[PDB]
C-alpha cells in the first residue's frame, strides 16, 4: 500500500524540477507562463497536505483513509508530470509548447477531471503569445524579444536602401516561421502575416495606421472568436491600405508622371 | 491466502466465506487494473471513447472503494459479508460486463482474453446491453457509463455540424475524411466520402438510429462546401450568432434518448434552406 | 429473502452480547421464516417443472397469492409488484 | 401526437410504486390515456387526414361514381381493351 501510494511523490519531485529549470529567460516567454501557472497547483497540493496532517494529528486518519483522500490530486499530478516530460523531451519553446497544450486538451475529451486542468494550463500559457499577436495584428510592431513569434522581421534594409532592389517589404523583409505556428491558428497563418505586413508599409512612412479598436485576444477551446478577430483586423487594415497609398506617397500622380 | 487442513481457529466454513469475499476481492483488483491503466497519451489500440469509458468506470471504482472504507473497523465476521453481498454481486456483474472482468472468473484461465469492442462497436455494444439489462437493479450503473461515454461523439457531431471542421485521430468516428479532399476537384471524392451508413455493416442504432447517419454526412459536406466557397451572409464561417452547442432511472424507455439528439435537425434544415447548389451557386443557370 | 439475512445478523450481535445461548433461542427467533421458505419453494418449483413461459409466471404467483398464510401472501405480493414492474415496462413502450 | 408521453409515463410510474395490483386504476389509466390517445386517435384520423374525401374517391373510381369519365374511358379505349 505504501508502494501504491508512492507514485505521487515521483510525480512531485519531477514536477518541481521542471518548474525550476524552465523558469529561466532562455527558454522563452510561453515556457515561463506554463511553469508559472503550474507552480500554483503545487501550492494547492501543499494546502491539501496541511489538512491531512491536521487530521493525522487528531489520530483520526489512517493509511487506508489516506489512500482515498489523495486520489483526486494523484491524477492532476500525473497529468502535470507527463505534460512536463513531453514539453522537456521535444525541446518545445514558443508555439511548439502552445500546440502541445492544445493537442493534449483534445486527448482527454470525456474525462473532465484532467481536461479542465489542461484548459487552465493552456489559458494561462497562451496569455503572452496572444499579446504578441495582438500587437502584430493591430500595429506593425513585433516586440518579440526572444525568437518565439511565428512572424519574423529581418533587417533587410542593409542591402535594400536608397533603392529597394528586391521590393523587400513585399518579398522577404517580414516573413513567416513554420515550426512556431500554434497549430490552432494554422488556418489563419498566412492571413496574419498579410494583416501586419500590410500595416508596415504605412507605419514606416510616418502616417499612422491605427485600428478602430484593438480587441484583446485570448485562447479559448471549442470557441473560434480569435478566428473572426483576425479576419476583422485584416479587413480594416487592408482597407486603410488604400487610405495610405492614395493619400501620402500618392500613387496616382506618380503613375501619371510615369 | 487460505488455510487448508490444519489452521488456527479456522474451520473450513470460515475459509469458504473468506473465499466468496476473495472472489469479490479478485474482481476489484482486476477491474481496478483495467480502469487504472490510463491513456498514456499514445493509446493507439483503443479509442478516445474507450478512454472516456475507463474514466467513468474509475469514478465508480472510487465510490466502491469509499464504501469499503466506510465499513466500520469493528464489525462481526458474518455481518461483513452479509453487508457487502449486494455490492459484491453488483461488482461481479460489472466485471463480467467488460471482457477483462469476465476473463479470469476463477472457473476458467486467463487464456481466452476476450477482445473488448472499441469505438462505435463499443458504444453500440453498451447500448444493446442496456436494453438487455434495462429492468434489473444494475441498470443505473449502465446509464451513467453511457452518459459519460457518448460525449466524444456528441462533440464530433457538433464540430462537423455547426462547423465544417473535420477532426479525428484514430478514425473511430464513422464519417471518414481523407486527404483526397485537399486536391479540391471533382474526382478524388469517389475515394473521399464516408464509411457506409453503417460502419461496415455495424450501424450505431443508438446514436445514428440509421436516421441521422446520412443527414450528418449531408449537412457536413454542405457546410464544408458553402464555407469553402466564401463567407456568406447566413454563415460566414462561425459568424452565425450563438448556436446552442446542444448535442424510474428513465421514466420513458431508453430509446427516447434520441430526443436529446433531436436538435441537430434544426441546423440540418437551416443548412438545406440557406440552396448552396441552387440559390447560392445558381446551379439552374449552369 | 433479505429479512432472513437481517435476522441472522441480529442473532450474531446478540451472541456477541452473551456467550452461552441455547439452540432453542435460535429456533424461536428464526421460526417465522421456517414457515415462509417452504411456501416459496413450491412457487419456484412449479416454474421449473412446467417450464412456465413469459407472463404465465405472473399468473403462477398470483394463484398462490390466495394463500391462507398472511405473511406468505404479503411476501409473494412483493414479488408480483416487482414483476408487474417489467410487464408495465414493456407495455410502456408499445402503448 | 401531443406530448403527454411524459405525463402518462409519470402516471404509469405511480402505478409501479403502488404495492398491490389494482385492476380498477390500471383500467382507469389505460382507458383515460386510451381516451387521450385511443379515442383522441379517432378525431385525429377523421380530422387531420379527412376520411370523407378518401371514401368519396373510392366510390368515385372503384364503384363507378364518376359516370362521365368512365363512360368516356370506355368510348375512347374500346378497341385497345377489346384486343
Amino acid at each position: 500500500l505504501v508502494h501504491r501510494i508512492l507514485p505521487v511523490a515521483a510525480s512531485y519531485s519531477a514536477v518541481t524540477r521542471f518548474i525550476e529549470e524552465k523558469s529561466s529567460f532562455e527558454y522563452g516567454q510561453v515556457n515561463h507562463a506554463l511553469a508559472a501557472a503550474m507552480r500554483t497547483l503545487v501550492k494547492e497540493h501543499l494546502i491539501l497536505v496541511s489538512q491531512l496532517e491536521q487530521l493525522h494529528r487528531q489520530g483520526l486518519l489512517s493509511l487506508q483513509k489516506l489512500w482515498f483522500y489523495i486520489q483526486p490530486a494523484m491524477r492532476t499530478m500525473d497529468i502535470l508530470a507527463s505534460l512536463a516530460t513531453s514539453v522537456d523531451k521535444g525541446e518545445c519553446l514558443g508555439g511548439s509548447t502552445l500546440s502541445l497544450l492544445h493537442d493534449r486538451s483534445f486527448s482527454y475529451t470525456g474525462d473532465s477531471q484532467a481536461q479542465e486542468l489542461c484548459l487552465y494550463l493552456t489559458k494561462a500559457a497562451s496569455a503572452p503569445y496572444f499579446e504578441v499577436l495582438e500587437k502584430w495584428i493591430y500595429r506593425g510592431i513585433i516586440h518579440d524579444p526572444y525568437s518565439e513569434f511565428m512572424v519574423e522581421e529581418h533587417e533587410l534594409r542593409k542591402e535594400r536602401i536608397q533603392e529597394d532592389y528586391n521590393d523587400k517589404y513585399w518579398d522577404q523583409r517580414y516573413t513567416i516561421v513554420q515550426q512556431q505556428i500554434p497549430s490552432f491558428l494554422q488556418k489563419m497563418a498566412d492571413k496574419i502575416l498579410s494583416t501586419g505586413k500590410y500595416l508596415n508599409v504605412v507605419r514606416e512612412c510616418g502616417h499612422d495606421v491605427t485600428c478602430p479598436v484593438a480587441k484583446e485576444i485570448i485562447y479559448t477551446l471549442k470557441e473560434r472568436a480569435y478566428v473572426e478577430q483576425i479576419e476583422k483586423a485584416f479587413n480594416y487594415a487592408s482597407k486603410v491600405l488604400l487610405d495610405f497609398l492614395m493619400e501620402e506617397k500618392e500613387l496616382v500622380a506618380h503613375l501619371r508622371s510615369i | 491466502k487460505r488455510g487448508v487442513h490444519v489452521s488456527g481457529a479456522s474451520p473450513e466454513s470460515i475459509s469458504s466465506l473468506l473465499s466468496e469475499v476473495a472472489e469479490y476481492g479478485t474482481c476489484y483488483t482486476r477491474l481496478s487494473h483495467f480502469s487504472l491503466q490510463p491513456v498514456l497519451d499514445s493509446l493507439y489500440s483503443k479509442g478516445l471513447v474507450f478512454q472516456a469509458f475507463t474514466s467513468g468506470l474509475r469514478r465508480y471504482l472510487q465510490y466502491y472503494r469509499a464504501c469499503v472504507l466506510s465499513t466500520p473497523p469493528t464489525l462481526s465476521l458474518l455481518t461483513i459479508g452479509f453487508l457487502f453481498k449486494k455490492l459484491g454481486r453488483q461488482l461481479r456483474y460489472l466485471a463480467e460486463l467488460c471482457g477483462v472482468g469476465a476473463v479470469l472468473p476463477g472457473t476458467c484461465g486467463g487464456g481466452p482474453r476476450a477482445a473488448f469492442p472499441t469505438g462505435v462497436k463499443l458504444l453500440s455494444y453498451l447500448y444493446q446491453e442496456a436494453l438487455h439489462n434495462c429492468s434489473n437493479e444494475h441498470y443505473p450503473v449502465l446509464l451513467s457509463l453511457l452518459k459519460t461515454s457518448c460525449e466524444p461523439y456528441t462533440r464530433f457531431i457538433h464540430d462537423w455540424v455547426y462547423s465544417g471542421v473535420f477532426r479525428d485521430a484514430y478514425g473511430e468516428f464513422m464519417i471518414q475524411v481523407n486527404h483526397e479532399y485537399l486536391s479540391f476537384r471533382d474526382k478524388l471524392y469517389w475515394t473521399h466520402g464516408y464509411v457506409l451508413i453503417s460502419k461496415e455493416v455495424e450501424d450505431c442504432v443508438p446514436v445514428f438510429l440509421k436516421h441521422i447517419a446520412h443527414d450528418i454526412y449531408v449537412c457536413g459536406k454542405t457546410i464544408n462546401l458553402l464555407k469553402l466557397c466564401c463567407p456568406r451572409h447566413y454563415l460566414c464561417w462561425s459568424d452565425v450568432p450563438v448556436p446552442r452547442i446542444s448535442v424510474e432511472l428513465l421514466t420513458l424507455p431508453v430509446l427516447m434518448k434520441r430526443s436529446i439528439t433531436a436538435p441537430l435537425a434544426a441546423h440540418i434544415s437551416l443548412v438545406n434552406k440557406a440552396d448552396y447548389f441552387f440559390v447560392e451557386l445558381h446551379l439552374e443557370a449552369h | 429473502l433479505q429479512p432472513y439475512r437481517q435476522a441472522l445478523l441480529d442473532l450474531e450481535q446478540e451472541f456477541l452480547g452473551d456467550p452461552h445461548l441455547s439452540i432453542s433461542h435460535v429456533n424461536y427467533f428464526l421460526d417465522q421464516f421456517q414457515l415462509l421458505f417452504p411456501s416459496v419453494m413450491v412457487v419456484v418449483e412449479q416454474i421449473k417443472s412446467q417450464k412456465i413461459h413469459g407472463c404465465q409466471i405472473l399468473e403462477t404467483v398470483y394463484k398462490h397469492s390466495c394463500g391462507g398464510l398472511p405473511p406468505v401472501r404479503s411476501a409473494l405480493e412483493k414479488i408480483l409488484a416487482v414483476c408487474h414492474g417489467v410487464m408495465y415496462k414493456q407495455l410502456s413502450a408499445w402503448m | 401526437l401531443k406530448n403527454q408521453e411524459d405525463t402518462f409515463a409519470a402516471e404509469l410510474h405511480r402505478l409501479k410504486q403502488q404495492p398491490l395490483f389494482s385492476l380498477v386504476d390500471f383500467e382507469q389509466v389505460v382507458d383515460r390515456i386510451r381516451s387521450t390517445v385511443a379515442e383522441h386517435l379517432w378525431k385525429l384520423m377523421v380530422e387531420e387526414s379527412d376520411l370523407l374525401g378518401q371514401l368519396k374517391i373510392i366510390k368515385d373510381f372503384y364503384l363507378l361514381g364518376r359516370g362521365e369519365l368512365f363512360q368516356a374511358f370506355i368510348d375512347t379505349a374500346q378497341h385497345m381493351l377489346k384486343t
